[PDB]
């Protein structure tokens, strides 16, 4: 057996951000080393615990969110950081045990014309609690006025689309994101380490 | 379509090494060799290597033999070539070329046919000590036919690429090379002339890149107007 | 190392008129010479090989003959996206070399330039420089002298040509003349002028500003 890590970086198709994907991963036995070996990582940290120590390592469970942010937004997927994606999309809490993978997602997530098909949350009456996912689409109500379902002066949709192009800037190229959860419950230990 | 993709341009410091990419598009990658030239701002031509894209064999010239390494990667179908120990002389356009295949002959004979059919765009590498510097980009208004275009300027090192309307403006379109000033740094200037008819009917804007430093502008050229106060 | 000479090393030819370079070996190289086009900016690309051999899409007029030492490349009649700088290659003997080069250009009746003035933009007056910027657009011959005037004086060492290679569809050349100052020098005057002299004008054009306005 083995944890089917290449289900989640390897896949097709990415989720978007405000309806950010979750993998459970569960009783099987994970070579963390075919992750922390790639020249292809962009972005790679990890709270409370080493990479290094990672294939000798016992958990309850693990999680694998997956999502595509822009370039520059990618800093805000960390605890304690603020900004529309930490804010009304993703976020992580304080005491986060776990890793934050990143690669630049150009040669496919653009298009010609621009690729629209990947959205983010603007517009929220709170910010999101730790792990909290919202795939509403209700009018954001910012003025006095009620909306009623249609949305125009200070009544907006609330979720908005990246521009995704191979012309734009490194800050402003799609990058694919991955969060590995790991979860250390008082209970057996199903997702080991090989060693 | 074949298609041969070099790596973006790139800046070292004296003394130390890069490693350009080639990758391969529209053919069978290990079928063919692969060969690498070099060619100094101003100056001819000059064979580096030859890799051998399924095996992996390798031959040099002299004058690079010992520092340079050819590398190929079929996975990616793409071939890789690193210079170590660089210095000012370095200092050039790399192209992976690619030439047609060796044939058997009547006789049982090997023969060669390096003749380069395809080529890469080719990789500017500069070798100094000077720190990347993106460059500033401001508008040059027009004033018939009307003049107008971008100023690209103190930057480092070459090259900016400059394109008028994303690439949708072409005829007309001067770009000039590049000047060293006493700075130690590059200015450029992108021109185009249009009817002045278009002026208030089109709009104008110049896309400047420059990744050695990371940078990209849109600069939007707006005609000088002189009776327009509030 | 197989030495090639190419020769000559430059020349200039009228639309029309049949163009012969020539490259000469060290060695005797059987007929495993290359002949390629490049143009500005761009990649070598390959016109004839094997002494002599058309390589497909390129036109009926460019022409390869020689063998043994003595090779000879000939354009039919020149055409004005003819213009490049052409190399000779051997692969008979490892390493495989080029030749020096032959710069081709066109000879073209006088045109006189089309010139233009940029005052410095406001966005870089805020950073505290100024760039005047004078252009002349589609001329001929190359030699032109733009002279910066300042108040009615010259400045001397503080501005910089740079001039565009030949065009591919008129033949033409174009300048850049930019004159960089500081803020606070540059508002120390008020009329800047650029004075251009060329064989196509019958006298001295100029293109002036007064700052401020
Ligand atoms: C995801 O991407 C590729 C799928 O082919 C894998 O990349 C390689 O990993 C193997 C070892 O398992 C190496 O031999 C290759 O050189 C790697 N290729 C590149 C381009 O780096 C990768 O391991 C896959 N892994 C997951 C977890 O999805």
């Amino acid at each position: 057996n083995l944890c089917p890590f290449g289900e989640v970086f390897n896949a097709t198709r990415f989720a978007s951000v405000y309806a950010w994907n979750r993998k459970r991963i569960s009783n099987c036995v994970a070579d963390y080393s075919v992750l922390y070996n790639s020249a292809s990582f962009s972005t790679f940290k990890c709270y409370g615990v080493s990479p290094t120590k990672l294939n000798d390592l016992c958990f309850t469970n693990v999680y694998a969110d997956s999502f595509v942010i822009r370039g520059d937004e990618v800093r805000q997927i960390a605890p304690g950081q603020t900004g529309k994606i930490a804010d009304y999309n993703y976020k992580l809490p304080d005491d986060f045990t776990g890793c934050v993978i990143a690669w630049n997602s150009n040669n496919l997530d653009s298009k010609v014309g621009g690729n629209y098909n990947y959205l983010y949350r603007l517009f929220r009456k709170s910010n999101l609690k730790p792990f909290e996912r919202d795939i509403s689409t209700e009018i954001y109500q910012a003025g006095s006025t009620p909306c009623n379902g249609v949305e125009g002066f200070n009544c907006y949709f609330p979720l908005q689309s990246y521009g995704f192009q191979p012309t734009n800037g490194v800050g402003y190229q799609p990058y694919r994101v991955v969060v590995l959860s790991f979860e250390l419950l008082h209970a057996p230990a199903t997702v080991c380490g090989p060693k | 379509q074949v298609q041969l993709v070099q790596s973006g341009a790139e800046v070292k410091k004296p003394g130390a090494s890069v490693k350009v990419s080639c990758k391969a598009s529209g053919y069978t990658f290990t079928s063919y060799y692969m060969h690498w030239v070099r060619q100094a701002p101003g100056q001819g031509l000059e064979w580096m290597g030859i890799i051998n894209s399924s095996g992996g064999s390798t031959s040099y010239a002299q004058k690079f033999q010992g520092r340079v390494t050819m590398t190929r990667d079929t996975s990616t179908s793409t071939v890789y070539m690193e210079l170590s120990s660089l210095r000012s002389e370095d200092t050039a356009v790399y192209y992976c070329a690619r030439p047609p295949r060796n044939y058997y002959d009547r006789s049982g004979y090997y023969q060669r046919a390096e003749y380069f059919q395809h080529w890469g765009q080719g990789t500017l590498v500069t070798v100094s000590s000077a720190s990347t510097k993106g460059p500033s980009v401001f508008p040059l208004a027009p004033s018939g036919t009307a003049a107008l275009g971008c100023l690209v300027k103190d930057y480092f090192p070459e090259p900016v690429t400059v394109s008028w309307n994303s690439g949708a403006l072409t005829s007309g379109v001067h770009t000039f090379p590049a000047v060293l000033q006493s700075s130690g740094l590059y200015s450029l200037s992108s021109v185009v002339t249009v009817p002045s008819s278009s002026l208030g009917t089109q709009t104008y804007i110049c896309n400047v890149n420059h990744k050695p430093s990371n940078t990209k502008v849109d600069k939007r050229v707006e005609p000088k107007s002189c009776h327009h106060h509030h | 190392d197989i030495q090639l000479t190419q020769s000559p090393s430059s020349l200039s030819a009228s639309v029309g008129d049949r163009v012969t370079i020539t490259c000469q070996a060290s060695q005797d190289i059987s007929n495993y010479l290359n002949w390629y086009q490049q143009r500005p900016g761009k990649a070598p690309k390959l016109l004839i090989y094997d002494a002599s051999n058309l390589e497909t899409g390129v036109p009926s007029r460019f022409s390869g003959s020689g063998s043994g030492t003595d090779f000879t490349f000939t354009i039919s009649s020149l055409q004005p996206e003819d213009i490049a700088t052409y190399y000779c290659q051997q692969y008979d003997n490892p390493p495989l070399t080029f030749g020096g080069g032959t710069k081709l250009e066109i000879k073209r009746t006088v045109a006189a330039p089309s010139v233009f003035i940029f005052p410095p933009s406001d966005e870089q007056l805020k950073s505290g420089t100024a760039s005047v910027v004078c252009l002349l657009n589609n001329f001929y011959p190359r030699e032109a002298k733009v002279q910066w005037k300042v108040d009615n004086a010259l400045q001397s060492g503080n501005s910089q040509e740079s001039v565009t290679e030949q065009d591919s569809k008129d033949s033409t050349y174009s300048l850049s003349s930019t004159l960089t100052l500081s803020k606070a020098d540059y508002e120390k005057h008020k009329v800047y002028a650029c004075e251009v002299t060329h064989q196509g004008l019958s006298s001295p054009v100029t293109k002036s500003f007064n700052r401020g306005e």
